[PDB]
């Protein structure tokens, strides 16, 4: 309805922003799946930075919540991405020569970007439910928050749950909780997910079973092909099935060439 | 647990574990007890607030580093400045670092070197504590360790390092089978972390114990024991602020029918924070042998080896050369 509910968070890869519909959409759930090292945490860090891009540079100019359940949030890496994002905005302000942009760069620093990343560390799945349930009290106090990252949603639930049906309603309780948070506070919910195998040539599938992923609007699979990273659009409202190449540099998520990359694939129909 | 008045329904409702409460909906609470959304909301609010959890902070605090102390990590030096910069500081605490590599690639040498550097004072890049080395394969190479210790004391020009008794603070355990390794990690190691100030956990090798069972009932059991051992390792690393390092044989010839693939599969990989791979090359480096009071006498060849970052949250997929000599593992300047 309002103009905030239709905004999107850029990934700094335009090829990625295409298949996402302009970026990671607010008020929806976006899911990132992939083998280790493919870039789930890299994309999570990038979005936590990109959501803070000021509106005079075309950004949402919000803040981020980073819920880290694996412990792979090394702040020295975020400094890399934050530095590069500020340098990119500084470049725009210099090319476009607008006075408001030059004013934004006065307060747009790597440190301010770090200050816009609210960080929560969960060690077990019980701490995650306790945090999600106390989030409304926190978000009402920080209404400028436009992004919630859970990195990852899968890791706390890989234990030997004796009642997998209990794990299922645990995951669906969270999926309903994140959908409600996404609409009620008009922020993007980014969930990262691990891959697992299936025996009954073994192949990889997203974790948490077939009961998981229904409440996710967009689902991406990051994967390697030769020595190149790719993002397969697994689930989307457009129903199209696309793969786009991207890369991960010291600056963060970027397009592989400026510019290059396109495939087609689809489903019935 | 908190107030007894709302309790009259949940004690009678067969649900007194704090974790189980937070799963179901407020209307489902009304389904189980004759309570209102006013009570169902306040019931789950107090439970969620009761659960102890590390408090909120910002990335800026992590950078400063002025948030909760249990979120700070420390760097353990590799002993070489060149490898330390390649790792942006060295081995990180509260992480699981996997060191994979082919046979005689230097995996054991590197781990033994960290058993020395962990004992250095923090000003020198150490963590000021001992190490536990869990062996599943060969006998520990004590002759090689004593050589490295002597070379370290000889080359250190500070009495603070010379007066360290390295052998007394390196605790060698042998785990013959997968179940025994789980006992050692879950029961033996925490004693060392608490009572003897061990600041480094090494397992060499977790993959070797996956030798030959091949019973699916065991294979479910083999994978069940992996998750438990890997989860316990991560839990100890965070709780005691120590690095956990697992050595793994990279299984080359079957997967690649010079390219390589680590052994334990994707379920194991999902626990690894940083995975490095060591390989041998055919190239050799001429180095002058000079000893101490005697002088440079001639050149000998050392094997040139590679170290590669397969994945890490903060490192590029870079490669770096290194060698092994009397002192241990030494990096080579780029490039
Ligand atoms: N400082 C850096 N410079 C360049 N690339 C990096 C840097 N840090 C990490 N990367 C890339 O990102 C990868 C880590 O991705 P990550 O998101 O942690 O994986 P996962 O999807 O398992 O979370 C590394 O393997 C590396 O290729
Ligand atoms: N004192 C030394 N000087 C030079 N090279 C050594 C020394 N000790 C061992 N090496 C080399 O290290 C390799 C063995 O390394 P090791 O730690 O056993 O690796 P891995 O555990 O992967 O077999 C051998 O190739 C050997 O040539
Ligand atoms: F660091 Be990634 F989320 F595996
Ligand atoms: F000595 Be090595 F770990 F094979």
């Amino acid at each position: 309805k309002d103009e905030r509910s239709q905004l999107s968070i850029v990934t700094f890869s335009e090829q990625l922003d295409q298949i996402l519909g302009g970026g990671v959409p607010l008020t929806k759930i976006t899911e990132i799946c992939g083998a280790p090292g493919v870039g789930k945490t890299q994309l999570s860090m990038q979005l936590s930075v990109d959501v803070q891009i000021p509106k005079c540079f075309g950004g949402v100019e919000g803040q981020a919540i980073y819920i880290d359940t694996e412990g792979s949030f090394i702040v020295d890496r975020v400094v890399d991405i934050a530095t590069a994002t500020v340098q990119h905005c500084q470049h725009i302000a210099s090319i476009e020569n607008n006075a408001e942009q030059a004013d934004s760069m006065q307060s747009l620093t790597m440190e301010s970007i770090l200050e816009g990343i609210h960080y929560f560390r969960c060690h077990d799945y019980v701490q995650l439910l306790a945090l999600v349930h106390t989030l409304p009290d926190f978000l009402k106090q920080h209404p400028q928050i436009c992004l919630i990252v859970v990195d990852s949603i899968a890791f706390p639930f890989r234990h030997h749950f004796e009642d997998y049906a209990l794990r299922t309603r645990l995951l669906n309780g969270l999926a309903q909780s994140f959908i409600k948070l996404a609409v009620d506070f008009k922020l993007a919910v980014l969930l990262t997910n691990q891959m697992t195998t299936k025996i009954s040539t073994s192949h990889l599938i997203p974790a948490l079973g077939e009961s998981w992923g229904h409440s996710s609007t967009i689902r991406l699979i990051l994967y390697w092909q030769e020595k190149s990273r790719y993002a397969l659009l697994y689930k989307s409202p457009s129903h199209k099935q696309i793969s786009v190449p991207f890369q991960i540099t010291t600056a963060g998520i970027r397009d592989v060439c400026p510019t290059s990359g396109d495939l087609i694939s689809m489903d019935v129909g | 647990d908190l107030n007894p008045r709302i309790i009259y329904s949940i004690k009678k409702a067969h649900l007194h574990d704090y974790g189980t409460i937070l799963s179901l909906s407020a209307a489902d609470i009304q389904r189980m007890t004759r309570l209102s959304a006013s009570d169902v909301h306040q019931l789950q609010k107090t439970v969620a607030e009761r659960i102890r959890r590390t408090p909120h902070t910002t990335a800026f605090h992590l950078h400063r580093r002025s948030g909760p102390a249990e979120l700070n990590r420390d760097h353990l030096t590799t002993g070489c400045q060149q490898l330390d910069s390649f790792l942006r500081g060295g081995i990180l605490t509260r992480t699981l670092t996997e060191i994979a590599g082919e046979s005689a690639s230097g995996k054991t040498q590197l781990c033994m070197q960290l058993c020395l550097t962990v004992q250095l004072p923090e000003q020198m890049g150490g963590l000021g504590g001992g190490a536990v080395y869990i062996c599943t394969e060969d006998v520990f190479p004590n002759k090689r360790l004593v050589q490295m210790i002597s070379q370290l004391k000889q080359r250190a020009h500070d009495v603070k390092v010379k007066d360290i008794c390295f052998t007394d603070n390196i605790f060698i355990e042998h785990a013959a089978e997968l179940d025994d390794l789980h006992y050692c990690v879950s029961k033996k190691v925490p004693v060392l972390l608490a009572q003897r100030h061990v600041k480094l956990i090494i397992i060499d090798s977790i993959a070797a114990l996956f030798r030959c069972e091949h019973d699916s009932q065991s294979l479910q059991e083999r994978a069940r024991l992996m998750q438990l051992i890997a989860s316990k390792l991560l839990q100890l690393a965070n709780q005691f602020n120590v690095p956990a390092i697992c050595v793994n044989q990279v299984s080359d010839v079957v997967e690649q029918h010079r390219k390589v693939i680590p052994t334990l599969g994707i379920s194991w990989a999902n626990h690894v924070t940083v995975r490095l791979m060591l390989m041998r090359t055919n190239y050799k480096l001429p180095v002058q042998q000079k000893n101490i009071e005697g002088d440079v006498i001639g050149s000998l060849d050392v094997q040139i080896r590679t170290m590669e970052v397969l994945f890490a949250p903060h490192l590029p997929n870079s490669l770096c050369r290194f060698i092994v000599d009397q002192d241990g593992v030494k990096g080579l300047p780029a490039k």
